[PDB]
């Protein structure tokens, strides 16, 4: 419930920047996409 | 945002023992002139509109309902005192409030604290119990011409001292009647009856063994005077009893409608012979008859009468020693009462009565109370609870102390003496005890309309001597000892009063905070 | 509980003396001092008492500033009137403020002709009364038509200024309270 | 606490919205609001309170246990210390008073530290820290119950219960009496383990002579009525048979659900005749068996009564469950719910009778109760109070009921400390010497943990009227050197507390008077955990009702 | 509370207080509401608004000074941004709308770092540090045009005049009126170019015409006919003269009375006809005196009768009534002459001097305005102002207000900048480069202030259509590029970003003050913590 509010934000500033709300849509889901493949390389496996 | 629904807001300090002492003083003030041979009457108009004459404490702080929390300890005093004892319910009240009263100037000028108080209290109780028993002696208790001044003490203050002669052998006998042998008088007032018959005259009265039943007999033909009657008590009806079960009948046959009729009529003449096989004269239940049962019973000369009370059964069967069986079939010979006679129903318009009497130690009576208004028989009525009330105890213990405010002034006396011996610093609320029993006698002489300050200055150096018989006179305002006029009443009044004063007091004064708005 | 209030209240300082053999000295004398105190405030505020003919610079020089008067505030009314001598009424009002100002010296009264009151005003809407206090406009008064018109009295003039708050309504120079000698004398004998 | 927050500003929440230190500032006005009632009742010195109900109805209690249930408050921060004096009330029974005095203070002198920018995670955990210590202190300062030759401990035990009391004047006559109930109702259970059941002696009102001339009963006693009055009231002899049934006596109907249907009319007075005498022919049995004194949970009907009359049994109706089973405990009897067995047959044994020496009915200002004497099985007690009327017996009634918790608690643990405050005083000189040793952050939240312990004592002398710094300056002194004693008893300067009625510091041992220590332990786990729950909330949402 | 009623301040139940980060938020969001308000309306893309007052009337303004103080308002954040742009009003007159949405910027970006935990006087004396190293920043930056002669000066005006004309209604025929209102200038300046008086110019508007019949003329403006119209309107002077002569006096034509009231008593009728020769003697002392003089107009404060009509009307000499003593001042400046008080004190030097008085009609029935003009150049300057419709009339009025306020700008010496959100940029970058090696903790609030001064050329690029990250991406890197920093955002669409080719130009003295009082502003808003507002 916070970095929702938070990537609000970001949209916020960025709806008066002459932007359409799908490409700030379309951004977060390719950039939060690309965000799971970082966390997969970085996690460590552990035993049963 | 208030954070309590029930008195957010506080009377704490001392201001709140100021409105709790103060209302302890006013319930006083009301009934300060109710004490004495010369003592006045009140009236009181209660809601339902049945008004009532008294002058007894119980009965005035019963019916007054009070928005005071504090005061209302006080109004309950007289309600312990009389389902005790039944005697000197005034004292309780003035005297709770007098040593309420004279303990009031010591949190606010010596700022002494309340459970030092406490202690000196118990230990003024302690003693006031120790010399109520020195200054009571013991008293022949079988001599009837002494019982009759003791009830006569008790009497004086009330209306019917003009009709002492009659009202001490009224009571003397009655409470004869039900006492029995076994605490060694476990006799009760429940099996004492007194029934209030308006009308008639006061001094024509007497104590019948017996059950004064208020109904006319069910049928005609039955004879109303008996030489041998024979009582039998029943708690079946005679009327069919329906059946719970709630039983439906398929009647498919045209005799079986008829049969069952005629089951009806063969189960009464059965259950009518029955009661005939001990062949009684007089049968008492109480519940209905039917008016089929009426005519078999006519043969025998059973005479019914129906719809009595539970507890009127009971007062026939301790009287008549008949034993309650409820069916019809376990009826023997035992089971029929004896050794009853004077069986009589005297005609009257306004209400058929019907009298009993005797020839298992346990027994009763009915008292017929005859006057001139239905108020002035609970007043003559009260009395007699009053009359059997102070019997009691000199019944009960022999011990037997005098009255009239020598025995207060004993106790004030004897305190006095060691309280300038005790030298601490629970002595000064130790000294408000022995000015607290000062009210008593003061109230007497005040209503007699003497002069309290130099009747008591006296009457202190009077008991300095080395005498306690020494009362004050209601009338007159004499100094003059008890024993020639005959003033006595038992122990257990004084010893209740002084007991039920103290933890009163004790309940009262330790009491700081008051709230309300709780609404359980 | 009026009676007692009516031997102080309905009695000026000459009707007060007629009470010095029946009520008490002190009740009395402690009420006249009281109406001479008010006798003396009413001489001090009495700074006029004729017609003050006035030019246009004056306009302000002379009405909306005076009705600040001490500015205690002690306001003053000031009448003013729009006259013109070709109207009927405007000649009757003049006349009621020759009357009024001898009475009435505490209240100023002012006049102006209306052609050199108001930029080109109607002629029509002439005779114009108005009533400055503490600088504000109490009443803009339109022509008489409402003070009876043509048939216009003193007695209709004295109730206007009752309304407005400039006379008190038990004034005794007022001719409905002024009663004349005659009225009184005969309510003497048929009492 | 100055004016009223913002209503919802760009938020949009039906009810109200409020955040900040002003909650946590009402928190604190909250716990001293309801706590203000409980400082006067606190110590002998302590005075009662009475609560009106806006009918005329009142009742004197003196303990916060009950007061505060009876207090309804809408604020729900104040709520936790309402359960907190019911909660403390059902497992110990004894201290309700403290808890909330000390939870409030608790919070109270926590205030000061949440301005001081300390997080409430670090204070509560030097608040527990200071707790296990304060426990292994009280560990260590507990002391054996032997202390003599002879017993001398469950006598002075009952002092500090009965203190702050209408009847503490009386507790000298009282102290005997329940000593003498308590060791008359043990149990065993558990292979061993010896059990107390609060509650299960009888406690009766009744009114009369005083507090002080309060028989103690060497048996049980029924609080109920004769059916008839042509009964026998007393019953002489050894080996009174009682009998506990709780089947239906009184004539009853068919199954909840059938329908009598016959068609020859002549046995309809044979059908009416069995379903009265099949209830008599259990009543056959019962006089077969021999039981004087018969006791039945459900009615008893005229059809009964006629039968235990004429053999002379002593038949009573109106009867409770959980007192029946205290009868057949005492009495030696079993609790019988129906009449049968194993076989198909029905019939009663003897076996199940109890036996008793002595039963007698008496009566008491209108209060008719069945003196049962002389279980042979096992003993039992009861205690008739008598006072002034119902309401003053009503804190008798808890001033007794609590003391029978606070004797259960030091036969079942026989460890106890010293009243008057000395363990409050003494937690405060072994944690400031704690509270330097761990360093950082936490010395603030143990040093003013400690001076919120100081309330219990220092209230004993604020209601009393007198100079309260002299005597906490004196407590202080003597503890200040509990700790410095320099072992080798002479090892004096504890074991000492307040004697508010002379105002001077004498030893407890010797005044006589004693609490439990699993009292002081479960009482300050459940008064900071309390102080824990009101500690963490930061913002109140209050939603109207719809 | 302990039960008794806690209260401290009178009222105590109706004001509220709000305190914490909710009573931030409440501040930050009522400026975007009025910043909306000011962002759709700046820029010459812009779009006016009505303002309807209580009593009906309306005002249709694109200023925002006008709409903020026309504006019913109940938060206390919005009445500070009402006294802004009113402040901007009174001085400078250029700028009110940018001084509101430049301190919204502030605070706006002010709300991310508020969420950082960065205390608010840290937050204030960063923009303080940025203000200042801006101003001096950009004034080494600008060129001095006092160098240049008096020919090319009048083009920096007119550079100006079209730049203030522009981005209001007036902007048609703002060609003309950008001469016109360097003409105004021109006939009212000082020898020295310094400290022009701008008491000397009054507004004054018709309603009525189109704005084409608009036209300079040098006199004063009176509502009001001549008196007794028989005479010819327009009144020419004579063959061989200096002028008309024209004539004010202060004193109404009557006899002479106290000032003081008075009692004229006539006791007799000797006396009674003495007061008819003494009427008739002042009337006929006053109208020689007059003609003595060599008077053809006469201006008349206190109005007269009308007997004085006749003798006025033979001797062919016009006159007028009711002028008030405002317009009096306004007459003898512009004619050069002296009020005489009265008629003794009478002299030929205190006349005055114009070339023609005439009147026309403007229409059917509305009402005869004189006009007077001048043949030489004078000390006033009255611009005749006309209009189709009263809202145009009368935001005309103070559209060409700011524009004589511009002008007067420049008339202080070496205040020139060109804007066009060149201004804005140029004051941007140079902020984030202080931050990269003054980082400390402000480093975020130089950042701040950087991003805040470019929401105007992103304001410009909303009104005008464009892409704003393209718009400021292209300005950032044309800056950094080169040093040359006269390159703006261009709207109106002549292509070029560069500038000084579209004939823009900005005081300087104007663009600095929109910071000082944005952050001036933003120094005192984010001091408050406790808001308490009673009920009205
Ligand atoms: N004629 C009398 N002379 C002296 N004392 C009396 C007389 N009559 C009554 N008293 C006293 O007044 C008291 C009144 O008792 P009683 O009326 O039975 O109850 P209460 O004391 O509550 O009124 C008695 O205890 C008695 O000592
Ligand atoms: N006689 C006494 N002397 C000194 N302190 C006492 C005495 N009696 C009780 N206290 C103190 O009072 C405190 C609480 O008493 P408690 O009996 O719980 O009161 P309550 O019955 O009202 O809950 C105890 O911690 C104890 O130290
Ligand atoms: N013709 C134009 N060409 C380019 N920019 C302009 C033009 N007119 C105005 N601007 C720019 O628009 C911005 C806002 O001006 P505006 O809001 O109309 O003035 P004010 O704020 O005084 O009402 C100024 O920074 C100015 O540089
Ligand atoms: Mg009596
Ligand atoms: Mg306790
Ligand atoms: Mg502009």
């Amino acid at each position: 419930v916070i970095l929702t509010g938070a990537l609000l934000g970001a949209a916020e500033r960025l709806l008066n920047k002459g932007i359409h709300p799908t490409i700030i849509a379309d951004s977060f889901q390719s950039a939060a996409k690309r965000s799971v493949d970082i966390l997969l390389e970085m996690c460590h496996k552990v035993s049963l | 945002v208030v954070f309590m629904n029930a008195s957010q807001e506080r009377t704490t300090g001392r201001q709140a023992q100021i409105s709790n002492i103060t209302a302890a003083k006013a319930v006083a003030d009301v009934i300060r002139t109710c004490l004495g041979p010369k003592a006045m009457l009140k009236m009181l108009l209660d809601p339902m509109g049945g008004l009532v004459l008294t002058n007894d404490g119980h009965a005035i702080l019963r019916e007054i309902d009070v928005a005071h929390p504090a005061a209302k300890s006080m109004l309950e005093l007289s309600r312990t005192q009389d389902e005790e004892v039944g005697d000197g319910t005034t004292t309780v009240i003035i005297l709770a409030g007098e040593i309420l009263a004279q303990c009031a100037p010591y949190l606010i000028e010596k700022n002494i604290h309340p459970v030092i108080i406490i202690q000196a209290l118990k230990k003024a109780l302690t003693d006031a119990l120790e010399v109520i028993k020195q200054v009571s002696k013991p008293v022949d208790v079988e001599n009837d011409a002494a019982m009759k001044k003791l009830i006569q003490a008790s009497i004086g203050t009330k209306y019917v001292i003009h009709w002492s002669e009659k009202m001490c052998e009224l009571a003397l006998d009655a409470v004869k009647t039900v006492r029995k042998d076994l605490n060694f008088e476990i006799d009760i007032k429940r099996y004492v009856r007194v029934e209030k018959i308006p009308g008639g005259d006061v001094l024509d009265s007497r104590v019948l063994k017996g059950v004064l039943l208020n109904k006319d007999v069910v049928h005609p033909k039955m004879s109303r005077h008996i030489e041998n009657p024979r009582v039998v008590l029943l708690d079946c009806p005679l009327e069919y009893k329906k059946g719970e079960s709630q039983t439906n009948i398929e009647i498919e046959k045209e005799e079986d409608w008829n049969r069952i009729l005629q089951i009806e009529e063969e189960q009464v003449q059965l259950m009518c012979e029955q009661i005939l096989a001990v062949r009684p004269t007089l049968v008492i239940t109480e519940k209905g008859v039917s008016d089929l049962a009426q005519h078999y019973l006519l043969k025998g000369g059973c005479s019914v009468l129906r719809r009595v009370k539970k507890s009127d059964n009971n007062r026939i069967a301790r009287v008549t020693g008949a034993t309650i069986v409820n069916r019809v079939e376990d009826l023997k010979e035992s089971d029929v009462g004896t050794n009853c006679g004077l069986f009589k129903v005297e005609m009257i318009g306004d209400e058929y009565f019907s009298f009993l009497d005797n020839c298992g130690l346990q027994k009763a009576c009915t008292i017929m109370l005859r006057g001139g208004s239905k108020d002035i028989l609970n007043e003559i009525d009260r009395n007699l609870q009053d009359a059997m009330a102070v019997a009691r105890n000199v019944m009960l213990s022999p011990s037997l102390s005098p009255g009239g405010g020598a025995t207060e002034m004993a106790v004030s006396v004897k305190l006095a003496e060691k309280a300038k011996q005790l030298e601490g610093i629970q002595q000064w609320p130790y000294q408000a005890v022995a000015d607290a029993m000062e009210c008593i006698p003061r109230t007497l002489i005040q209503n007699a309309g003497g002069d309290p300050i130099r009747l008591l200055s006296q009457l202190r150096a009077k008991h300095a001597q080395g005498n306690f018989t020494t009362g004050i006179d209601g009338d007159k305002g004499k100094i003059v000892d008890m024993v020639s006029y005959g003033i006595w009443e038992p122990e257990v009044i004084k010893q209740q009063s002084v007991k039920t004063a103290i933890e009163s007091a004790c309940l009262l004064l330790r009491v700081d905070d008051i709230v309300s708005g709780v609404r359980k | 509980a009026k009676q007692h209030e009516n031997r102080l209240e309905d009695k000026d300082l000459s009707d007060l003396e007629e009470l010095e053999d029946d009520e008490d000295e002190d009740f009395l004398e402690a009420y006249k001092i009281k109406r001479l105190n008010e006798i003396r405030k009413l001489q001090e505020r009495s700074k006029f008492g004729e017609v003050f003919h006035i030019n246009k610079p004056e306009y302000n020089k002379e009405v909306t500033l005076a009705s600040q008067g001490k500015k205690d505030d002690g306001g003053v009314y000031v009448f003013v009137h729009l006259s013109l001598q070709s109207k009927l009424q405007s000649r009757i009002l003049s006349h009621l403020f020759q009357s009024a100002a001898c009475k009435f010296r505490e209240i100023k009264f002012v006049e102006i002709p209306a052609n050199r009151a108001i930029e080109n005003y109607p002629e029509s809407n002439c005779p114009t009364l108005i009533v400055y206090y503490r600088g504000e406009v109490i009443k803009n008064m339109i022509t008489l038509l409402e003070l009876g018109g043509n048939n216009s009295k003193m007695e209709d003039f004295e109730d206007f200024m009752v309304k407005v708050g400039a006379v008190a309504e038990g004034d005794n120079r007022l001719i409905m309270n002024r009663d004349d000698e005659e009225s009184r004398e005969e309510r003497k004998l048929h009492y | 606490q100055l004016f009223n927050n913002s209503r919802s500003d760009t938020l949009f929440l039906g009810g109200e919205k409020i955040s900040g230190d002003d909650i946590r500032n009402q928190n604190v006005l909250a716990t001293m609001a309801v706590a203000n009632v409980v400082k006067s009742s606190l110590g002998p010195v302590g005075l009662d309170k009475m609560l009106v109900d806006d009918i005329g109805d009142f009742t004197v209690t003196n303990d916060g246990a009950t007061i505060l249930s009876l207090l309804d408050v809408q604020h729900p921060a104040g709520k936790i210390l309402v359960e907190l004096a019911q909660q403390q009330d059902r497992e110990i029974g004894d201290g309700t008073t403290s808890v909330v005095i000390i939870a409030s203070e608790l919070l109270k002198r926590a205030n000061e530290l949440v301005k001081n920018k300390i997080h409430p995670t670090t204070i509560i955990t030097g608040f527990r820290v200071a707790l296990r210590e304060a426990i292994r202190f009280i560990n260590e300062v507990l002391s054996t119950s032997v202390d003599t030759l002879g017993k001398e401990t469950l006598i002075n035990i009952a002092k500090t219960s009965m203190s702050s009391k209408i009847i503490g004047a009386d507790s000298d006559f009282f102290s005997n009496m329940v000593v003498d109930a308590l060791l008359a109702v043990k149990t065993q259970n558990s292979k061993g383990e010896i059990k107390y059941p609060v509650k299960a002696v009888n406690v009766l009102k009744a009114h009369g002579k005083s507090a002080t001339e309060s028989l103690l009963v060497p048996g049980y006693a029924l609080n109920c009525t004769v059916a008839s009055q042509a009964m026998p009231k007393r019953i002489a002899g050894g080996n009174v048979k009682i009998a506990c049934l709780d089947l239906n006596l009184q004539k009853a109907r068919m199954a909840m659900g059938v329908q009598i249907n016959i068609d020859d009319p002549e046995q309809l007075e044979q059908i009416r005749k069995r379903e009265a005498g099949i209830v008599l022919e259990r009543v056959k049995k019962i006089i077969d068996a021999g039981a004087q004194v018969v006791l039945t949970t459900k009615g008893i009907d005229d059809l009964c009564l006629k039968e235990f009359v004429e053999a002379k049994i002593m038949g009573v109706r109106r009867c409770k469950k959980e007192d029946l089973r205290r009868i057949a405990r005492a009495t030696g009897a079993t609790l019988v719910s129906s009449m049968s067995n194993l076989e198909g047959e029905e019939t009663f044994e003897s076996s199940y009778l109890g036996l008793c020496d002595e039963v007698v009915q008496a009566k008491f200002s209108d209060d008719e109760c069945i003196l049962i004497k002389g279980t042979s099985k096992h003993s039992s007690s009861s205690i008739i109070l008598r006072g002034a009327n119902d309401y003053s017996l009503d804190e008798m009634e808890r001033s007794l009921h609590d003391s029978l918790s606070v004797v259960k608690r030091t036969l079942e643990s026989g460890n106890v400390v010293p009243g008057g405050g000395c363990v409050e005083a003494a937690l405060n000189i072994y944690l400031d010497n704690f509270a330097t040793t761990v360093g950082s952050r936490e010395q603030l939240a143990i040093a003013e943990f400690a001076a919120a312990l100081l309330i219990i004592p220092k209230t004993l002398a604020v209601n009393a009227a007198k100079d309260s710094s002299e005597l906490v300056a004196k407590l202080r002194s003597y503890h200040a050197a509990s700790q410095m004693a320099k072992p080798e008893k002479r090892r004096s300067y504890r074991n000492y507390g307040l004697d508010l009625i002379r105002g001077k510091i004498v030893d407890e041992i010797h005044a006589g008077v004693l609490e439990p220590t699993i009292s002081k332990v479960k009482s300050l786990k459940s008064a900071l955990e309390a102080c824990v729950a009101i500690l963490r909330i930061d913002t109140m949402i209050t939603v109207d009702p719809e | 509370e302990m039960g008794r009623p806690f209260i401290i301040v009178k009222d105590q139940g109706n004001k509220k207080r709000q305190h914490g980060l909710e009573a931030k938020k409440s501040h930050i969001l009522a400026a975007r509401s009025v910043a909306s308000i000011i962002k759709t309306s700046l820029g010459p893309r812009g779009l006016d608004k009505i303002l309807i007052s209580p009593d009906g009337e309306i005002t249709i303004t694109n200023d925002g000074a006008t709409i903020l103080s026309q504006m019913e308002l109940d938060n206390e954040i919005a009445k500070l941004l009402v006294q802004l742009s009113k402040s901007q009003d009174d001085e400078i007159g250029d700028g009110t709308t940018g001084v509101v949405v430049l301190a919204s910027a502030l605070l706006d970006q002010a709300l991310e770092l508020i969420q950082k935990g960065i205390h608010p006087i840290k937050i204030a004396n960063g923009f303080d540090e940025a203000a200042k190293l801006a101003i001096s920043k950009l004034e080494e930056t600008c060129d001095d045009i006092s160098a240049s002669n008096d020919e090319l000066f009048r083009d920096f005006l007119l550079r100006a005049a079209k730049t203030s004309l522009g981005s209001k209604i007036v902007s048609k025929d703002h060609d003309r009126f950008a001469e016109m209102a360097v003409e105004a200038v021109i006939n009212v300046m000082d020898k020295d170019r310094k400290d022009v008086d701008f008491d000397l110019i009054k507004m004054q508007g018709r309603v009525g015409g189109s704005i084409s019949d608009s036209k300079l003329i040098n006199g004063v403006i009176l509502d009001k006919d001549f008196s007794h119209p028989q005479m010819p309107k327009c009144v020419l002077p004579k063959e061989g003269s200096d002028g008309v002569k024209l004539a004010i006096l202060t004193c109404p034509f009557e006899p002479p009375k106290p000032k003081t009231k008075h009692k004229l008593d006539i006791s007799s009728v000797e006396e009674y006809q003495k007061l008819q020769t003494y009427e008739q003697d002042k009337f006929k002392e006053m109208i020689d005196d007059v003609k003595k003089a060599g008077a053809d107009v006469v201006i008349c404060q206190w109005g007269f009768d009308d007997e004085a009509n006749h003798l006025l009307l033979q001797n062919d000499l016009p006159a007028v009534r009711w002028v008030g003593g405002q317009e009096l001042e306004h007459i003898a400046i512009s004619t050069n002459g002296r009020i005489v008080p009265r008629f003794q004190d009478l002299s030929k030097d205190k006349l005055g001097t114009c070339s023609r008085i005439y009147e026309q009609e403007f229409g059917t029935t509305k009402d005869r305005m004189l006009i007077i003009e001048q043949s030489k150049e004078t000390k006033t300057v009255t611009c005749f102002v006309r209009g189709s419709n009263k809202m145009i009339v009368d935001e005309a009025e103070r559209a060409l207000h700011d524009s004589l306020c511009v002008v007067r700008n420049l008339v202080k010496d070496s205040r020139v900048v060109y804007g066009g959100g060149a201004a804005e940029v140029t004051m941007s970058l140079a902020v984030s480069e202080e931050a990269d090696k003054q980082r400390g903790i402000d480093q975020y609030a130089f950042r701040g202030f950087a991003q805040a001064l470019d929401t105007i050329p992103m304001t410009l690029a909303e009104n005008s259509g464009l892409d704003p990250i393209g718009t400021l991406s292209t300005l950032k890197s044309k800056q950094l590029k080169e040093k040359i920093s006269n390159i703006g955002v261009d709207c109106l669409g002549y292509g070029s970003n560069d500038m000084k080719e579209l004939f823009v130009v900005d005081p300087f003295i104007g663009k600095k003050q929109q910071i000082l009082l944005a952050t001036q502003l933003c120094r005192m808003i984010l001091k408050i913590d406790n808001v308490i507002i009673s009920g009205k």
